[PDB]
């Protein structure tokens, strides 16, 4: 409860760790931590009744987040870990269920079978891109196919529980916590042409309430890098 | 019976991945196959269960010939001989049958005549990284402009095949079936199996289909 | 020299052999391994995780997220069936395309058990009771609540426990896991009544598979 | 006799094999070795020596000895660039045809460091100061003396030291080793002002090369 | 990765150095190749990095035939056989296909029929001195008059190939590609790499070209 | 390599030989044995039992 990192504080009260490994460190690479290990809090999204889902490409959402987004421009390479805290504050009169996965190397498919989706439609700067419950027509040229039951990757969406995940059930749970180590083939990769993680949130059981309650539920995502290092003289 | 579900028992198999023909008299008849894993749709689905693989490689070629219709006058030919050149990633590439890139020193080739055992050769795990990647969420590395999701760091090379005997009396065309076999497989970070049908060889594009087959009632 | 004698089956290509092989590129000095997280040594480590079962197919919910939800309402009838699915394998049933059912379709003979975890995704002020009956193979499906109680069953109280696990063997009329209303869903004022239920499947013990084959989910 | 069984790939010619071989002329009694000075055991013992870099190409000095000299005059401007060359490999740059660059074009992947020794070949009564800035990869070329000071740099006093060494890594915008006037060249009477500067390149640490290929300096 | 840049890993390769044809019916059809290292321009540049080399030698011949257009009347021929004669430095030399110099006892020959493995033979380091010399600053030794820069002390011999079956019904011409491979290489006193293009096979004559490719400005 | 020399009768198919053989399906993990009653090790254990002799053939 009331953990602090640098000059930021959040308050919590279970934690699922990656693939059973804690994040850890390895010319000469330098290890900066005083400008990075702090809770970067993204803006909150609203879970309405006719909602479908959200996704964040993970070293893209923190590209304008202060002194972590400056090291991405100055330093050429680097590896990172993460620690994600997702929580939705709803009352005892609401009901629903959320699935919070963290997909490594989540290559997504275009709406057209002959092209590839453009850069602005995969990720935005610290703003969640959202799915839709219908099919995107093939008359469009470069857009991501965002049907929820396929999760954009051509896979069954029920089988997404093989990744490190945590269920948020509004009857008995309030928050989730994920710890993700560095998962890549090379020990240091470029942080602009590569998005090695993807945080997805998908509501299976949709939100329901009676007439009178608040017609939305805000969800708060807080990301904090852990054990980051770069390559530079 | 727990040993049959291991990674070595699941992946160390053989599969016909390529099948192409070439004749000798057409002055441009040779073969080409860029080595990848996304050729057949039955092995691509099994290697897509994991994200990072690392294996040695073992290839065997089954070459058979067939006499094309010649003109006349009692064709009688000796045994045929073939050359199977392997180009490493970042090497010269031939464009004609008579070219400098065949007679180079770096590209290791095999030579094989008919009526013998098939010509097996084995390629070790060659790359710059530490593992292969069936999936890549990003743009191409080391380039001015990059197509989405290519990952040129995994590149196993190319194969080229041609006849090395010139005979004018009889034209002979020949087929080749390349057999593919991983060895000493290590796999990391599993991944759920593909549901939708494959459409193209380059990308993971698809068309949205339902989850499973339907029934008439829940009970 | 030394006298040898060639046996039959010598210069043949068996696709399932294991011999030595000439390496195409020796003296390469390949890249050493790196500790990548999450190594897969066996395929039964994939099946042990839980996955959601599409119980609610019903001919138009398969192309939506409604297939994974089981609708539970407040009714006026005295005893009523919520859902029910057989365990006959491979023939269009619900456990075919799940994460457990994709490994067991790469094999021909397999035998083991199943964990079936349910989850009540409803309000916190809602209460109720459900029966979770399991009919063994050979016995028919219960057509009534009273003789569904007389078999093996687990009565599941919602307000006390949000998730109840029902273990069951599964072998390659073969079983039913039907579920019944015991009491209605009692709800306070300004709370909705139409609650939902999810269903999870897993592998409770270690499976035993044999005689690998190809999967039938391809053209 | 003894039963043997021929494996596939038996009567093939792989060009990259290593077997025993029948000697054409046995019983020859060949000439024994003699201690000849300067034996080469490795190719990295060639790269460790220094070689002069043609910094001053400029479209008509390449067919002369003027390409190796960097002209330094006395000017009236306040802060001015002497020279500057990128470190982008293989694409017509200055370190391509040097003695270090001829070994590293026989390979495809290599990584190491570089010693860059300069030498002021001017009079003994001439004084001055130069900046030796190095821009890391990713950062742009400095367009001004003031922000060329703010990076990593070595200020080189000529009258005290005739040669200054600047170490730098070099990997297969990728870097700049630009050089700036700090003060002018102060000279006495009856001494010339137009002095020159040579540039040497070497290998500071031990390089690591892999995957040999052919060189592109041939027809 | 320091072991790939060794001398053995740099030079122990294979290279097609010769390619010539010969037919049987022309009464003068045979082959000839004086063994040297200055044949191909890609191996000559690599052996010119050192001055004194000393290696064993290993040759493999890839022989293939081709039926020439005969007259008529159902040509049917048996398998062909070839003779590959090696003449040591200072031996007799044939000038016709039927000659005494083939049937001598000192010149070691190999005999080889079609449809088998290629005929490898290995020549040891034969010379009078202690090493070879790619360069020689002087006039010919042991002669009345000497051409500048010949050095007859390094002389590895000559090869001759012919058919050993006479058939009048069908003319057959045959090719041969000789593969060259050093073994146990020792190299002394390194030498800078060649810049200008090769023009002749005998001497080191050249035409003057610029140092490197030019750019537009020094900065 | 090693010098060998092929003897006559080498690439022949004798039907009554006993050599090694390449297995078509390795890595199969076959079913272990079960104690089934009445194992036959020799054919003379069949002949030791008694049987009735048709002494009275007599054409019908």
């Amino acid at each position: 409860r009331s953990i602090t990192l640098g000059n930021s504080t959040i308050t919590t009260q279970n934690v699922v760790v990656g693939y059973g490994v804690w994040p850890e460190y390895l010319d000469q690479p330098t290890q900066p931590d005083v400008a990075t290990c702090r809770f970067y809090t993204l803006e909150s999204v609203q879970w309405m009744k006719n909602s479908a889902g959200w996704w964040w490409k993970l070293p893209d959402a923190l590209s304008q987040m202060g002194l972590f987004g400056q090291n991405m421009q100055y330093h050429y390479l680097g590896r990172t870990g993460y620690t994600i805290h997702v929580q939705c504050n709803a009352s005892k009169f609401h009901q629903g269920c959320l699935l919070v996965v963290c997909v490594p190397e989540a290559e997504m498919g275009c709406s057209n079978l002959n092209n590839t989706p453009e850069f602005s439609e995969l990720s935005g700067g610290d703003s969640a891109r959202m799915f839709t419950d219908t099919q995107v027509g093939e008359s469009n040229a470069k857009k991501v196919q965002t049907a929820v039951w396929n999760a954009g990757m051509g896979v069954g969406v029920g089988n997404l529980t093989i990744f490190p995940h945590q269920w948020i059930n509004l009857r008995t749970n309030n928050s989730a916590t994920l710890v993700m180590p560095y998962i890549n083939s090379v020990p240091m990769d470029n942080m602009f042409r590569h998005n090695n993680l993807t945080l997805m949130i998908i509501p299976f059981v949709p939100l329901n309430y009676s007439e009178g309650s608040s017609p939305y539920v805000p969800i708060t995502v807080t990301i904090a890098p852990m054990c980051a290092e770069y390559n530079g003289l | 019976s727990r040993s049959e579900s291991s990674i070595e028992n699941f992946l160390c198999r053989s599969a016909c991945v390529y099948y192409a023909t070439y004749t000798n008299n057409s002055k441009k008849g040779f073969a080409e196959w860029v080595i990848n894993t996304r050729q057949v749709a039955q092995l691509r689905r099994k290697l897509e269960l994991f994200t990072y693989l690392r294996f040695d490689l073992e290839l065997t070629f089954v070459i058979t010939s067939a006499q094309q219709p010649s003109t006349a006058s009692s064709v009688d030919a000796p045994v045929q001989t073939h050359q199977i050149m392997y180009v490493p990633p970042g090497g010269p590439v031939p464009t004609k049958v008579k070219d400098y890139a065949w007679q180079t020193s770096t590209n290791p080739s095999v030579f094989w005549t008919e009526g013998n055992a098939p010509p097996r050769m084995s390629i070790p795990f060659i790359s710059i990284g530490n593992a292969y990647s069936c999936f890549y969420d990003g743009w191409t590395q080391f380039s001015r402009n990059g197509v989405y999701g290519i990952n040129t760091l995994n590149n196993m090379g190319t194969l080229y095949m041609r006849h090395v005997n010139e005979a004018g009396q009889g034209p002979i065309k020949s087929t080749v079936r390349i057999y593919f076999k991983p060895k000493h497989v290590k796999a990391w970070v599993p991944r759920p199996p593909r549901l939708c049908q494959y459409e193209k060889q380059k990308n993971v594009n698809f068309s949205p289909i339902g989850v499973t087959t339907s029934r008439t009632d829940i009970i | 020299g030394l006298p040898v004698m060639t046996t039959p089956g010598s210069t043949q290509f068996l696709t399932s052999d294991d011999f030595q092989s000439p390496s195409a590129m020796p003296q390469f000095d390949v890249t050493p391994e790196m500790q990548i997280p999450g190594r897969v040594n066996n395929l039964m480590e994939i099946a042990e995780v839980d996955s959601v079962v599409p119980v609610n197919n019903t001919e138009d919910n398969v192309s939506s997220l409604k297939a994974y939800q089981i609708p539970v309402q407040s009714n006026s009838d005295n005893g009523k069936q919520v859902f029910g699915f057989p365990l006959q394998p491979g023939a269009n049933n619900v456990l075919n395309r799940t994460l457990l059912g994709e490994i067991l379709n790469y094999y021909t003979h397999w035998s083991g058990s199943i964990k079936l975890t349910f989850m009540f995704c409803g309000s916190a002020m809602a209460t109720g009771k459900f029966l979770l009956a399991y009919s063994p193979p050979g016995a028919g499906v219960p057509k009534n609540r009273k003789d569904a109680m007389l078999g093996t069953h687990v009565i599941w109280d919602v307000g006390l426990q949000s998730s109840c696990v029902l273990c069951v063997p599964w072998i390659s009329a073969a079983g039913y896991v039907t579920c019944w209303y015991q009491t209605n869903i009692v709800v306070p004022a300004d709370v909705q009544s139409s609650c939902d239920i999810l269903c999870f499947v897993s592998a409770c013990n270690d499976f035993s598979v044999r005689m690998l084959k190809d999967t039938p989910f391809i053209r």
